[PDB]
């Protein structure tokens, strides 16, 4: 599994924290945790977690 | 082909910011002084000769280099291959590679 | 050189020294507009093709 | 897979961008081009523009443009949203803040859209070529002949790695935010939205603010405003400003990457 | 510009016969070869943008209507300066020019 940084937390890159949505709880803490995790081989996966909002 | 990456310049309005050499394939960075900025909102920065802009372009591979490119090749010497048809008395063909 | 052919080289597809001789040159912005004009030797890539 | 990619343009907001062609004079347009990407064949360009197509505030639908009114971020109806370089083009897709279109060879390409009366375009000078496929210069692409292997522009995602760089908005400047309030000036913050003010009453005043302030002074025209909001993203444009610490970056999908085709 | 009784710019008049009839302008379009850009019009007149072309053809929608009306005038793009490019640039060298003003 591939490690992202989200300030000092450090979680699985495919399951972030939130789960049900992360960008309507915390716009900005999304943004700024996939700016953290620019050069990640798995940004990808990131950027589907954190926008997936059913 | 190249594309020319040109970030977003920085608008410093009273100061003078200034360039830092990066990594950058044929990077360019200047600092152009004297700008009064004009936007949407209309008077991006107050000091009207103060204002400085720092504009930097450097230069990547296109989208495209995936698909089309040319690749540049020094060739010496080889294997040389081919594809036999035999046939003798009532056997027939068999046609083998060698 | 710049333009010609070779004015953008890589050693492999996904390589990250990309040497880059294209005469990048910075130009001033024009008064009242936040732009980034820059002039540049057209790609020898496509003049070779 | 297209819902998916649609969800993910969500964070990316609009943006108004200077532009040298509006029509009548040079403005800021919600419809500024970046950049033309004409080396396909066949007369395929991709033109990355500063509109979202296909989102709503709120939401995706296929139907939708997304655009700056200022600070209004209002979505409409695609109502013409026409790209043509000498004839109009046909306008193949739209995503994101991108748009594929089929253009015959021209010397400017102009994209532009109605909201109701008000008419939004922009031209830019990028010339266009016709690229024939093969040993014939053929100048429209044949009904008959022979499939050759060429490069065009997908429509549908190709198990992406071409990423456009993105990043928060830096300090949108607004005097809308500035107002005359009985002798002094006031700075409104909109709703939840920090705001830089630079007052250079003779004594050099400054701040940000989440909260209506007062800020002395006497005429508007010392107050400079600067509306940050960071819940959005903006294309790392060489034409939006940008401030000294703003380094970090965004790695947005970009659809309609080039493939080869026949 | 003009109605019938006053100014306004965004009314056109013109005759429908003998009758003197004002409209809205619906789309005013003028075109070379592509679409021109209206920079403005006032009294008889209308100053517009063009690429090159061998035409000029202006016309105007009432309703159901169209009048439309083409004549011959070849149109040269001129550059200014010691670079012909096509349309004008975006950066460059602000160089003297023979415009036309658009008020007065
Ligand atoms: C650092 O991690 C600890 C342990 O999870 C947590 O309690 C603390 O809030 C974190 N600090 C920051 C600044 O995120
Ligand atoms: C020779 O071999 C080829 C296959 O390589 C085969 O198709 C052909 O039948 C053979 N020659 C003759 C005369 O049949």
């Amino acid at each position: 599994t591939v490690m992202c940084v989200l300030a000092n937390i450090t979680f699985p890159c495919d399951q972030p924290p939130c789960m049900p949505c992360c960008y309507e709880k915390n716009p900005h803490e999304t943004l700024t945790m996939l700016e953290q995790n620019y050069d990640s081989r798995a940004y990808d996966q990131l950027l589907d977690a954190a926008v997936k909002c059913n | 082909k190249y594309k020319t990456k040109v970030p977003s310049p920085v608008v410093k309005c009273c100061g003078a910011t200034q360039c830092t050499s990066k990594p950058h394939p044929d990077y360019q960075c200047q600092v152009f002084s004297g700008v009064y900025p004009f936007m949407w909102g209309g008077a991006y920065c107050f000091c009207d000769t103060e204002n400085t802009q720092m504009s930097e372009a450097y230069v990547e591979r296109s989208e495209e280099c995936s698909i089309d490119h040319a690749k540049a090749y020094k060739v010496h010497t080889g294997t040389v291959q081919a594809m036999v048809n035999i046939t003798y008395g009532s056997v027939s063909w068999r046609s083998a590679d060698v | 050189k710049a333009g010609s052919f070779g004015d953008l080289q890589s050693r492999t597809s996904t390589s990250n020294d990309l040497y880059a001789n294209t005469n990048l040159k910075l130009q001033r912005p024009q008064a009242g507009i936040v732009h980034t004009p820059f002039t540049q030797v057209p790609s020898g890539f496509e003049r070779w093709k | 897979d297209l819902d998916t990619h649609f969800t993910q343009y969500k964070l990316a907001r609009p943006y108004i961008a200077d532009c040298p062609n509006c029509g009548h004079s040079r403005c800021d347009s919600p419809i500024a081009i970046e950049e033309v990407r004409g080396d396909a064949h066949a007369g395929v360009i991709r033109i990355q523009t500063s509109a979202m197509f296909g989102l709503k505030t709120d939401g995706v639908d296929l139907a939708y443009m997304s655009f700056m009114n200022g600070k209004t971020q209002k979505s409409i109806k695609i109502d013409n949203l026409h790209v043509r370089t000498s004839a109009p083009c046909s306008l193949v897709s739209h995503h994101g803040y991108y748009i594929l279109a089929q253009c015959p060879p021209g010397d400017t390409v102009t994209v532009g859209f109605h909201d109701g009366p008000n008419r939004h375009t922009c031209t830019v000078a990028h010339k266009v070529e016709f690229r024939p496929v093969g040993r014939e210069k053929y100048r429209h692409p044949p009904e008959h002949g022979v499939e050759l292997p060429c490069n065009r522009y997908t429509h549908k995602r190709a198990d992406q790695g071409h990423y456009v760089e993105m990043h928060q908005p830096g300090l949108v400047a607004d005097h809308s935010l500035l107002s005359i309030h009985s002798a002094k000036v006031k700075i409104t913050v909109p709703s939840g939205a920090q705001v830089k003010y630079y007052c250079k009453c003779p004594d050099v005043r400054k701040g940000i603010t989440s909260s209506d302030h007062t800020t002395t002074c006497t005429d508007v025209k010392q107050c400079r405003a600067y509306l940050i909001d960071n819940k959005k993203w903006v294309y790392n444009s060489g034409r939006l400003p940008r401030g000294e610490g703003d380094t970090f970056k965004g790695k947005l999908h970009v659809p309609f990457v080039p493939v080869k085709a026949k």
